[PDB]
């Protein structure tokens, strides 16, 4: 399989802050990467797929970048709202994988 | 007394044209063009045509979702395609060779699909793609009789595949290569971009790459599929190979009947009649050489010519009681075209001349009958199809049947025009030469009168008529009474 | 777009099969695939696997052995059965639609989920 | 005393054939074939030719250098390309579906110019380039319609431009690529050697790549120019893209009358005299339906026959106090059939005035048969064929003399057929009035043997202009004898 | 005492048919319509047909080991191929534009084989392979034209040759490209796999690339070589350039000839006969203008028809001793085809009326004249090759070759039946105007019988007949005896 690794574990960034978020893969995943946001209570949500390319219904404070292994989401300025877990998928490989989760927190 | 050479006269309005003479009205005539046919698609020799309804050949063949009603066909006896249809490549895309194709078409009547490539057969390919552009119940689509094979997991093994052709009977195979709209697409749907297509059989040497390119959206795809085909001979095989972008049959064509038909452009529907010549206007039911009704006629039909009427004159001139035929006019006669009056003292009236009026009419018959059965009618389809590409071959095709259609009006109009010439000239030698005939024989006995009748110095009766008219006078018997 | 439902028991057996199911809402299966994901607490997520209208599966291969996924005949609902389970399998089961290509391409591959459903939680446990 | 029937003779030396009979002078003739043209070309129906003087219809379109003199073209009737023209594809190679361009040529007439991809718009490029091939006075040059895409600075940004056909009516645009010697060409005109070129519409999907090789140089070059074309339906769109060898369109064509026209293969000039039939040699003004000038004719013409003379006879087989028996009536110029009488008042001819009128409508009518009859339509005749298109040209040979050889053979035969029946008509005529005349004079007079009748009674003028009106009054006249 | 006017008869069953009439049996006909071949394939012209025996083109032009009869073949007339011959690529494959090629051969006659680029020149490369599919007495082989380019050592260097034209005229070159089943292969043969070959001319310009792929096998191999050709225009070059799978000509064909000729399909051989028309059933040895013996006929030959005979009359209606023209039969004259019959004190016989018989029979000989004199003979060659993807352009191509032949038949039937109508019409009307001449000149000083014969009242002998005869019966001293 492919190992998904995030890090850190997590983010103290405070609101209005930008929160920049890292994964890398063990083998490269070409642009086969998507980003989710997942809370307490809820589903996950789809913010990024294709490495770059924002889902919709997500606003554009949310982008990411990177290919092959190395992978970044950023929000330009973390709101209350983004206090969430995120997480990244492989899916250049069989199975699908996913990364272990980093949490956003305020210090 | 008196015995008169002359001939029939009717109230006939028929008229004809001659090489001399416009508009002459004559007592029989005989119309050889045909003009009507009956306004329905007709079964040809008993057999209903295909038709396609809002279907193009290519979207029958296929399985264009919309074209159900197709999948499973009888026996035809020509196809109806609308002009101009609506249900073709629901996917956009192109069809090479289709004109070779709707030819070949034509020479095949029945034919069997039969399943050469199961879908399931692809294990480790996704043949579950498809598109809103051939949606059904708005769920998205795709051609019935093909697979469109896609990654699965994360990868395109090569897709192989073939057949051998143990049907019975040589084979129609259709397949096609995705052309997507930019890179993207492509890694998507196949993994890899330096994919090729290869299909091959003992004389197939086939090979394409997808062309990846923008282009103008089409049904709402600004990707293509292309489409080509082959005949596999009875007994050999077609292999497929594909690294990406390769639409599968499913199933081949088997041909069934190989008979000889053609396809008609029309909009109309199957009217449930019976014909052996179909026009698109409408079916004709005649036995005359020539018709004017349609040029683009299946069947075994008469020479189409431009011409609006041909009509022979069979009888004689028709020309409206005491003369013969320097007058003309004896509408009393109507026992034969040339005969006699005569008067004596029991009585007078009409006869034909029975000898000269079969002679005559035997040999208008021949005449007519050499001009019909002459004209040899063989089974044609008569249209082509062309592409765009092609406008000097379907401008030659063209200039060809104009050129013979010319030739064919030319020699109608002529061999009409100097056969009444003759025909009229006949008959007036027909009834000049009874005359000079009965002359002859009368002698001295009797008196020319001038006005086509002989007055007799002798007493004539009617045993003395009779002999006259049947040609048996005896001139010694009477050279008296002068 | 849709909302999906997981249900079923809460409580399973440390020798047993889990059974859910998911329920679509505002539409139907509709040629997509439709997958099932676990989290166990502490964790991140796995793959199961998926199943198109037709039937088709796919499967995480390390979980082949144990799992079937099927549709049924309603048409907007679908199920994952997970047999032998050892309470390693103690997690928050959810169901997801696997994002379309596009809104004219369907019935392929993507590999990313657009739809998700809250999930339900399965303890393990006697 | 006397009347005798005959017909008319004259001085003339007009000859026919018939199926029977060879070389008979006749009195009447008319010539149904034409022969003479008039050595020029002509405008048609008004409108002149393109004049392409030297050039090709490839130097035309693209904008060879020496062809400025047809960068704006007023309306035509025709196409005049001289054979084997000087002035085509300057920078060597090879234009593809020439042919069908060629005939698509043919039903177009008046076409405008039309600018689609500005060259200014092509920025990041250099466009600029050129040939001494291409030369005007000296200075290196190129086709004056398109663009010249090459490396600027150190890069080729991919190339890319489209059109919409919003001109008005479907459009034709020409492009090509550019095929190197080499690779060093390639890489000093495009920086990449691993380039291609697509072009397509809603109906073309074209795709190609240089190919590079050493070729023997024509007009000094060992570099080729491939040059293509479509047809742009009204409102699709053209797209363009290129990592090298493009030579973009400036301008494309819009087509402006869709008349019938075609192009005639000549070294002539226009004279600016007017026809309706124009071949290369000169053009036809005629009302005959058959021609033996040129079988390579564009216009309304008569048909084409192998054939020398067709001449029909009118009249009457031209044979110098007899009748018909002998002929010969010179002093008769009244009619083709009369009467000649002699009694004690006077003497001399005079016409059968229903007869001769009755056999002239015949006649006129036959004549108008054979010429009515034949049906004449535009057509351009000559088509292009490549090298590699043998059988078709043979096909279309075949096709064109199978036709000729039908036409021609029919021509000779009704022309054999209606003469033989044409003098029989006369002698049937003439036979008629004897005839006509002897069954009512019947017994007051007596036949001479020589087409004459001698009247036992004294016939003044009054009788005679009796006899030949048909009223004979024979009862009046049954005495002396 | 009695003289008659009548006719000829004679011991005859030709019969012709006429536009009234069918079975009209006559005195005299011609048959215009050539029914008979020998059977024989005759050298044509003097010069012998080219016999390929079992080779089809390609084989022979290629030089396939089993046509080395065919390796100096002299000049030829037409080409002799067998229909589905089996000396072709023995090597499996394709020859592109092959059907160009058979048409272009057909306006050749003969040519000279020219070494172009001799084998031995291509140094650092092995000529010297080959494959069991072209053995020779087992021993592998290859077509003898043609040189197979594969790995030296452990390497392909890129291949490169030219040639000048300067051999006199136009030639024919043919090369090829080999593709093989699989990458093992290509290896094994060319080192290299991204291989191209590249051909060009002043017009030429051709670059491909092998296509490897598994194919059903053909002669046990599952490769195939695909062969092209061009002409090289005098003192042109060609230039050829390969990075592997190029098969090089040694030989190219200067065109000698450049005459008209054309290929006929036969399974014959040469008989040592000569001909100017020649069909595959025979020639045709005939000045008649049409013909039925078979529709592929090569050389100076009448209009093919489908009709079974046409025959013109010339004579008179044979219609089988003291009357004239009104019962004809007189089988004792036969001096010419009109004439008379005298009795008198002296003797009685029967003489021709030479004036009127020469006349028509002038008029007769100058018509058959004019319907075979005006019928168009030129070379032709009929027949046409065309690939399994040109069938519309094959139907049209037969469209117009039946198109003409009905036109042909229809006007030959009619033209027949309307000159026999015509023929047997004028020899009535002249007979009879004989019969006229004569009464109008003897006027009343005879007895008109009624049966087309007259009697004297005056002594009338055999120097006053003669005076009848001449048209110089002097009249007025006969006026006496009545
Ligand atoms: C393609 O199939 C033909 C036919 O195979 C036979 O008939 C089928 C209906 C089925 O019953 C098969 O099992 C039969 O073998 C193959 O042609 C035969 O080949 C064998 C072996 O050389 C020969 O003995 C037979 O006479 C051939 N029969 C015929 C009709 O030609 C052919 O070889 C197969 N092609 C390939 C590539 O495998
Ligand atoms: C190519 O252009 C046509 C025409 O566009 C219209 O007419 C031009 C002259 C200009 O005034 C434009 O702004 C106009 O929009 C496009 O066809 C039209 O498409 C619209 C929908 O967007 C539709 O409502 C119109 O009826 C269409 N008009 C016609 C005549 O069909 C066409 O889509 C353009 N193609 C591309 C690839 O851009
Ligand atoms: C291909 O050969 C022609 C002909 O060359 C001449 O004739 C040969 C038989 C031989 O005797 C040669 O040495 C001769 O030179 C070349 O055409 C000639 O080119 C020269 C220019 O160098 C010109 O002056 C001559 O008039 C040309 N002759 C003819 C008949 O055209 C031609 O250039 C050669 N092509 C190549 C690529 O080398
Ligand atoms: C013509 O005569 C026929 C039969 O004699 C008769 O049936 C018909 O009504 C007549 N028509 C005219 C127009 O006189
Ligand atoms: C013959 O009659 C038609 C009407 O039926 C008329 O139009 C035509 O002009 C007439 N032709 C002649 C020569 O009178
Ligand atoms: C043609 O008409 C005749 C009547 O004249 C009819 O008996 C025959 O059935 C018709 N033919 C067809 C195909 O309907
Ligand atoms: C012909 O007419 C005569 C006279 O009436 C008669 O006797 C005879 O029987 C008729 N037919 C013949 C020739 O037998
Ligand atoms: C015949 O005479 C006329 C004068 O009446 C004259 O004009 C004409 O040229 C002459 N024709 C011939 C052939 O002599
Ligand atoms: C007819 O006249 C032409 C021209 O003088 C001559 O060549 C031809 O031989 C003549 N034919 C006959 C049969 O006299
Ligand atoms: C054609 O000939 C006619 C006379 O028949 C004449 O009036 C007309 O002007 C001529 N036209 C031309 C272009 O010469
Ligand atoms: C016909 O008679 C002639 C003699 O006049 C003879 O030579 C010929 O052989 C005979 N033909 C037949 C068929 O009897
Ligand atoms: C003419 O004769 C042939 C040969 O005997 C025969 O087959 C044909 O039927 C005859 N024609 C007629 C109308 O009887
Ligand atoms: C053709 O027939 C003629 C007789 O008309 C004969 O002399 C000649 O030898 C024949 N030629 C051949 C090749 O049979």
């Amino acid at each position: 399989e492919i190992v998904m690794t995030q890090s850190p574990a997590t983010l103290s960034v405070s609101p209005g802050e930008r929160a920049t978020l890292s994964c890398r893969a063990s083998q490269s995943v070409s642009s086969n990467l998507a980003w989710y946001q997942q809370k307490p209570g809820q589903a996950p949500r789809l913010l990024i797929y294709g490495a770059s390319t924002r889902a919709t219904g997500i606003p554009a404070r949310f982008s990411g970048s990177g290919s092959g292994t190395d992978f970044t989401l950023t929000i330009s300025s973390l709101q209350s709202e983004d206090f969430a877990v995120y997480s990244c998928q492989q899916y250049n490989n069989w199975p699908w994988t996913f990364g272990q989760g980093t949490k956003v927190e305020i210090k | 007394d008196q015995i008169c050479i002359g001939y029939h006269a009717n109230n006939s309005t028929e008229k004809v044209d001659t090489i001399l003479e416009r508009n002459v009205t004559v007592t029989h005539a005989k119309d050889i063009l045909e003009k009507t046919h009956n306004g329905k698609l007709c079964k040809l020799n008993g057999i209903p045509p295909l038709e396609l309804g809002d279907c193009s050949i290519a979207g029958w063949l296929l399985g264009n979702p919309e074209c159900d009603r197709l999948l499973s066909v009888p026996e035809w006896s020509y196809i109806m395609e609308k002009e101009n249809p609506r249900d073709g490549l629901c996917y956009p895309g192109s069809f090479n060779d289709y004109e070779e194709l709707k030819h070949l078409l034509s020479s095949v009547k029945h034919f069997e699909k039969v399943k050469i490539l199961p879908k399931d057969r692809w294990t480790q390919h996704t043949t579950t793609g498809g598109s809103r552009a051939c949606a059904v119940s708005g769920n998205p689509s795709f051609f019935r009789n093909m697979v469109w094979l896609t990654k699965k997991g994360s990868n395109y093994p090569v897709a192989k595949g073939s057949y051998n052709n143990t049907s019975g009977e040589q084979m129609l195979i259709i397949w096609g290569v995705h052309h997507p709209n930019d890179e993207t697409e492509q890694r998507t749907l196949y993994q890899n971009v330096g994919t090729y297509v290869s299909v091959g059989t003992s004389t197939l040497n086939k090979r394409s790459t997808p062309d990846i390119a923008t282009r103008p959206k089409v049904n709402g795809q600004g990707g293509r599929m292309e489409f080509s085909w082959t005949l596999l001979d009875m007994w050999d095989t077609i292999n497929f190979e594909s690294t990406g972008n390769l639409i599968a049959p499913e199933y081949g064509f088997k041909i069934s009947k190989r008979g000889s038909s053609g396809i008609m452009k029309t909009e109309g529907t199957l009217e449930n009649c019976e014909t052996k010549c179909q026009t698109p206007l409408g079916a004709i039911n005649t036995t005359l050489p020539f018709h004017n009704v349609h040029p683009l006629t299946i069947g075994e039909c008469p020479k189409y010519v431009k011409s609006e009427k041909l009509v022979l004159a069979t009888g004689l001139r028709n020309v409206p009681a005491i003369a013969g035929f320097i007058e003309g006019g004896w509408q009393g006669m109507v026992d034969g075209w040339y005969g006699y009056h005569h008067s004596n003292d029991q009585g007078s009236g009409y006869a034909a001349d029975k000898e000269s009026t079969q002679k005559a009419f035997d040999g208008i018959t021949n005449k007519v009958n050499s001009v019909i059965e002459k004209m040899n009618t063989q089974f044609e389809a008569v249209g082509k199809e062309f592409s765009n590409l092609e406008r000097r071959l379907e401008n030659l095709n063209k200039k060809m049947e104009d050129g013979f259609l010319d030739v064919w009006t030319y020699n109608a109009e002529l061999l009409v025009l100097m056969e009444n010439e003759r025909t009229l000239d006949f008959h007036d030698s027909n009834v000049k030469n009874l005359y000079d005939k009965v002359r002859m024989q009368l002698r001295d006995n009797v008196k020319e009168l001038g006005n086509g009748c002989f007055e007799f110095y002798h007493k004539c009766d009617d045993e003395c008529m009779n002999s006259v008219k049947n040609g048996t006078y005896d001139y010694p018997k009477y050279e008296e009474e002068s | 777009q849709v909302q999906l439902q997981e249900s079923g028991p809460g409580l399973v057996k440390p020798s047993a099969t889990l059974s859910l199911t998911c329920t679509l809402s505002g539409g139907s299966l509709s040629t997509h695939y439709w997958s099932w994901i676990r989290q166990p607490p502490g964790k991140g997520l796995e793959y199961i696997g998926n199943i198109h209208y037709s039937g088709s599966t796919n499967y995480n291969p390390s979980l082949r052995s144990r799992v079937t996924i099927s549709v049924g005949t309603s048409k907007n609902q679908f199920s994952l059965k997970l047999t032998s389970v050892t309470a390693a399998d103690t997690a928050v089961y959810y169901c997801a639609r696997d994002a379309p290509y596009s809104d004219f391409l369907s019935g392929v591959e993507t590999g990313w989920f657009d739809p998700w459903g809250q999930g339900t939680l399965v303890i393990v446990s006697s």
